[PDB]
């Protein structure tokens, strides 16, 4: 008389679990990502990447390039009026 | 010069900005940066749980 066994005939529902979808995602998501890297590209040399590093990083929101660009325009147009217009 | 009076007012304006706004905008930026990081770390925790 019927000796039927559900537990080891569950083996196609043991792939069926929902976090498996997350698992196979995040072994691939974590197959190459650096833990935090060593020191990637925060600073670089484009000779204006150095400018960016001091002023236009997340390291500095300092108002200094704005000031610099402002002062440039003040220097620019006063001489230039007599040269162009 | 006429326009040098205008340049003095502009200097006062940029001073007021550096006084008030540059720290405020720093704080604003800071608040958001924290929030991004916190969401990120939350997801990191979340998947570590699922594995276990």
């Amino acid at each position: 008389v019927s000796t039927l066994i559900p537990p080891k005939v569950v083996s196609s529902k043991n792939i069926g679990s929902a976090p498996n979808a997350k698992r196979i995602a995040n072994v691939v998501h974590f197959y190459k990502s650096l833990p935090q890297g060593p020191a990637p590209a925060i600073k670089a040399n484009t000779r204006l990447a150095r400018y960016k590093a001091k002023y236009f990083d997340g390291d500095n929101a300092s108002g200094k390039p704005l000031w610099h660009f402002a002062l440039g325009i003040i220097a620019f147009g006063y001489s230039m009026e007599y040269y162009f217009h | 010069n006429d326009e040098s009076i205008l340049l003095l007012t502009f200097l006062g304006f940029t001073g007021l900005v550096a006084k008030y706004l540059a720290p405020a905008y720093k704080d604003f930026a800071d608040a958001r940066m924290k929030k991004v990081s916190d969401v990120l770390n939350a997801s990191r925790n979340k998947h570590v749980e699922a594995v276990k």
